[PDB]
DNA sequence: ATATATATATATATATATATATATA
DNA sequence: TATATATATATATATATATATATAT
């Protein structure tokens, strides 16, 4: 029987330093290098479990949200069913990391369909830009089966854009452009002065300017009469739900408009016509500025970069260049990682694809025979051999047709294509592979 | 006043062969905005679980917001006739496919799924033959099942309803009986047919390139083994159908139109009450 | 765009017989064979998917009940929870199919730890008797991954003891000794007279004893004075929330008796001290009558044996002799389809291990020559002599040591081991294979 | 009266070092049963987060079931002291390892996890100074936390109560700290540290057959690679562990033996609200 | 033409048995 | 008095690419 005798005040600093690591696994806040908050990071990981086998195979989004409790996720399955299903479409991402076969939504109606309804799995997108998986820094909690952070070749944190409100903190990106932020990276990791990369949203065909640092995202419209004008576009920040019951509904309210829905396969409409109560601007800027703050076709943003580092810490910056600049330094350092131990790996493939070559051709020739030899005495016979120090497990225990005339020269083949191999990632830097790695993104 | 969740046909409330979607949820009105036809095709989203309504009390029963909105956005009126049929003159019968038909100079015709007027009928070279009303089957007309009264005037702002419901709602509770039990206040839809149900595939399969839908589990085990190599989707709900699948469903629609049968009224107490 | 002419009848019936399928497969009736609930039946398929690989890694209790849903279970993840829970203890089973690590409960607190604590596994019982897992039926439904039944070769629906009220229907089985089942079900199968098997309850330490076909469950006493008495054991029926709140608690409010708990690792125990007001009967047989009546210690069991059978039909059985006789029957038909299909796949195995030990002799003299061909050169060498019609694949593609003197040898060790093992499945009848298996119960 | 979940000990009210354990939950109190001895260790399960008891009437508190029979169990009454303590004689001190301690001729004192009576001490042949009342140090008396007065009359039930809750459970909701709120109305429980808390591994690790406990994850991982070959099992509550080790937990217990600051009074009102 | 989307053959890391040493009541 | 692993060892099988090919753009 031990008699310890801890004090109240260690109780409380023991409390309290377990809510600030069950709000912190779950701080919405991006990380820096592969842009996912932990749910959306335990939901990819999931998706990633299950698509070992299949690909291509759409699982239910019940099973990928139920499936994360047990990669570590401590909080609740909705948490995991709501981001899969913002994560699986198309209209809210630029560059979408789960694939969707089901009613996920769009940018009229933004909410899907019930998640036993909806299936999704890791999309093209996903494999063609997350690389170095296996190099991903492990978690410190061992409980935490997802690694510390994945490793995309460009910052998809700034791709299909993220809005966190935290305690204390608060974060909001824009979504770019996938070209113009693979130029971004591009230039970077070469060296030259960073462009900065424009913002894009995804499935809106409006326009964005940058003023004073602010961005101005403005719906477009078209005049077909000297009353009759058609909404072809609107802000992004709104869906048809909110833009009727926010703009449409007051302008019908005091009888300035009346409006019929024009919606589509090619996103959003509304014709409208006016009424002699609701007065035209003869002036034609003075009609379109009254139009536009009118019919709410105008929208600023101020965005607001608050991501977490490969360090774990909260980082702020003022602009994407900075934010490009460290991403390219951090994932440079993962990409030699990956340089040295591939190099070490080839090295090792080649050196036993020359073995099996060798032995090969001397079997062939008759120099080792193996009749007649029973088991352990000619592995130790192929033990005193310099080049089958260790392969001989892998050596002797090889199929038949590898010692007939067509297989012989095969195995000389890929040893030399292993020893090219070897060759070139013990040539090339982070820079030729970084980019190699660029050009396979479309 | 104006329903907000409604989505307006540009025809509604002329006279024009409309349509109301009943559709369980509102995701899937999303994918009805994307794929109907603005002219003709409206919607309306159902967001909950059965409506009651069988035990009248008609104030009561009008607490409910989706049973008022249903009643503003059809026009539909309780109490009330939901629409005057034309009044009775001439009666005409012919052989329609080697069928005696006996019709009314004012009714109308479906045929291969469309609705045909007597008088285009007459128009379109058909043998009519002139009967006295006294001499007319009455219980013979009203058994015809092709045949419909013209509709003199109307105040119902769609030509028809359609239901839209998932497969897994089904026997578990469903709003397609409670809606079966709310429209049967006025008999005179099920009479011309107007109520109706779209028939959601229980299995999609993919054959190559090509689509086959199957409503019952069964036609797909028994069809199974002559189709060729394929995969197969179960769709549990309207939420698991891709958008060209709903489309491809919309645009050709097949319908369960409800027919009343005899003693309605008492088949609606063994399952509601 | 077609219109058919529902009816309202084929509406409504078919809107009921939509849920029939549904009570179906939530009825608390075992079914005859496996002795399984639907619910258990699914929580065992999701124990043994989990069991791939590491057969013996306990997985959470959360876990398994998480992913019935997939394998076809369509109700709530609560109900597997209870039933794993239920199945993985060892006061409730006499014979349990899942382990357990954690707080299961017990005969004196029948309340298991919540299901993120309490892990579970298929138990060494069930890979003892439930074999024959790949000839088990397929369920008619697709969405049914569990089999229509397991088939374990003794009748597990009488051993751990089920107790189930359906609509219109109620099963009552009580629990039989798995050493009394198993001599039933060799006298069933041998064709001597079945003898009843014996009913005992797991960690029971009374007796039980029939009369008039109810059967008398009766707890063990006592006594060490003229008013001690040391109570030793109750029936199954109590745990000691109820025995303690429906029996000593309204006898010391009454001022009959006070007493003291005693319940500890054995089992149950309350020694009770009897006071004056508590009439004491000269009479021992008037005094044990009663004791027996006013502590509770007499409880009356009556058997219903509703049991669903092979068909899938509701079968109520007279007495556990003939559920055994018929379980045996369909038992016997599997084995011996268990029998045919291990036949033809072990002369096909036969007959490979013989080829290969022929092509291996031969080569050892250079019959068939490998080197100077090409493989598919080789491979229609070898497709013209008889004895290689399918086995090229597997004949030119093994492992070069198998051309050794002492490889060489243990090809033709397992084609004669092929050879008897043919022998040993197509001599033998269903009979002695049931009675082989029946000796691995222990 | 009588508790009903509550488990009586054996010489509960007696002269003997009793416990009560607040089990959180009530499948551990089966646990309990089977691995506790019936002369000593007590038993209450604790199902759910219990109220708050801070700026609260007495009333308000007693109107939870759970702090009624916590308060009927451990003998103990709201606003009253918890036990009256003998009255102070002659001072005397002594050197135990090397450290001078101020007692009287009626204290306890703490060594090896036993307590020991001054007087035995007297009897054990160790050298005792006797020293004036008013030349004894009362702020160095009351800071030794080995030193605790002898109990001439007390009401307790149980001498020392033991908190046994789960380990997810320290943070995302609380169930230990609301209990020491509770217990707070009884300081002098605290200034002789009756009230406890067991201290539930977090890590389990089976080296071979023997057994390993880690009561923190940084001790494991420190400890981790020094260990042989071995399986460990995050303890996560106490329906996690096994019946062998909650025997060789509640034979063998390790307490952290709670102590009131200087403020705890203006400490509880921190995580309260 | 332009990927690209499917079908198809290959090494390799599990799941499953495959043999057989290690020990608690 | 048996136990129980248990540790290499096979194995066959379910994978994660590599690549041939019909294909929409």
């Amino acid at each position: 029987m031990q008699l310890n005798n801890r004090d109240l005040k260690s109780i409380i600093d023991n409390e309290a330093l377990a809510y600030a690591m069950y709000t912190v696994e779950n701080r919405a806040i991006p990380n820096m290098i592969d842009g996912f908050k932990p749910v959306q990071r335990f939901v990819i990981a999931r998706a990633l479990d299950l698509a070992r086998g299949n690909k291509d195979k759409f699982h239910k989004l019940a099973s990928i949200a139920g499936g994360v409790a047990d990669l570590g996720y401590h909080h609740g399955e909705n948490s995991a069913q709501d981001a899969g299903a913002l994560m699986a479409n198309t209209w809210n991402n630029n560059f979408p990391l789960l694939d969707g076969q089901g009613n996920f939504g769009s940018r009229t109606v933004q909410k899907a369909a019930a998640s036993r309804y909806i299936f999704a799995r890791v999309s093209k997108n996903f494999y063609n830009v997350y690389k170095d998986t296996e190099y991903a820094p492990v978690h410190q909690d061992k409980e935490h089966i997802p690694p510390a952070f994945y490793l995309p070749i460009i910052p998809t944190v700034l791709l299909n854009g993220v809005s966190g409100i935290a305690t204390g903190y608060a974060t909001y990106i824009l979504p770019h452009s996938v070209s113009s932020v693979k130029k971004a990276v591009l230039q970077a990791l070469q060296g030259k002065k960073v462009t900065k990369p424009k913002v894009e949203f995804p499935e809106f065909r409006g326009e964005v300017v940058e003023i004073d640092g602010q961005y101005e995202i403005r719906g477009t419209y078209k005049f077909t009469s000297r009353t009759q004008m058609h909404i072809t576009e609107i802000p992004y920040k709104y869906d048809r739900e909110t833009y009727v019951s926010k703009i449409l509904d007051p302008l019908e309210n005091k009888g300035f408009i009346t409006w019929d829905d024009a919606c589509g396969e090619h996103g959003f409409g509304f014709k409208v016509k006016f009424r002699k109560e609701y007065s035209l601007s003869d002036n034609e800027e003075e009609r379109h500025a009254k139009i536009m703050k009118d019919f709410g076709l105008i929208e600023r943003r101020s965005q607001n970069i608050t991501v977490i580092n490969e360090k774990g810490k909260l980082q702020v910056y003022d602009n994407v260049v900075d934010l490009i600049k460290d991403f390219v330094e951090v994932r440079k350092t993962y990409v030699q990682k990956r340089i040295d131990n591939k190099i070490k790996e080839t090295e090792s493939a080649f050196r036993l694809a020359f073995a099996k070559a060798h032995f090969i051709k001397k079997v062939i020739s008759g120099e080792i025979v193996v009749q007649g030899k029973t088991r352990k005495e000619l592995t130790e016979e192929l033990s005193k051999i310099d080049m089958y120090s260790s392969y001989v497990d892998k050596l002797v225990g090889m199929n038949i047709f590898h010692m007939t005339s067509d297989e012989a020269k095969k195995l000389a083949e890929e040893a030399k294509a292993k020893k090219e191999e070897n060759e070139y990632w013990k040539t090339t830097d982070v820079v030729t592979e970084y980019t190699k790695d660029l050009e396979e993104i479309k | 006043a104006k329903v907000h969740k409604h989505i307006k046909a540009n025809l509604c409330g002329k006279d024009a062969d409309t349509t109301l979607f009943l559709t369980e949820g509102d995701s899937a009105i999303g994918y009805l905005i994307d794929v109907r036809d603005k002219e003709l095709h409206g919607g309306y989203p159902l967001r909950g679980k059965v409506l009651n309504s069988w035990g009248m009390s008609y104030a009561d029963m009008l607490k409910n917001k989706e049973l008022f909105d249903i009643c503003a956005i059809t026009g539909l009126v309780l109490g009330e006739k939901a629409f005057e049929e034309k009044e009775d003159g001439e009666w005409f019968t012919f052989e329609l496919n080697g069928d005696t038909i006996i019709v009314n100079e004012n009714d109308e015709v479906q045929i291969n799924g469309k609705w045909i007027t007597v008088g285009e009928l007459r128009k379109n070279l058909m043998k009519f033959v002139k009967i006295d009303s006294s001499s007319v089957d009455m219980k013979k007309y009203k058994l015809q099942n092709n045949v419909r009264r013209s509709i003199k005037s109307s105040s119902m702002n769609y030509a028809n309803v359609a239901i839209m419901t998932d497969a897994d709602h089904d026997g578990l509770g469903s709003i397609y009986p409670s809606l079966l039990g709310f429209f049967s206040n006025w008999p005179e839809l099920f009479e011309q047919g107007r109520i109706r149900f779209v028939k959601t595939p229980v299995i999609i399969a993919q054959v190559g390139k090509k689509q086959e839908w199957f409503y019952t589990v069964a036609e797909y085990e028994s069809a199974k083994d002559a189709l060729p190599k394929h995969s197969i989707r179960y769709i549990k709900g309207l939420g698991s159908l891709e958008k060209s699948e709903y489309r491809e469903m919309i645009q050709n629609p097949v319908y369960d139109v409800v027919k009343l049968p005899e003693n309605w009224k008492e088949l609606f107490e063994m399952l509601m009450g």
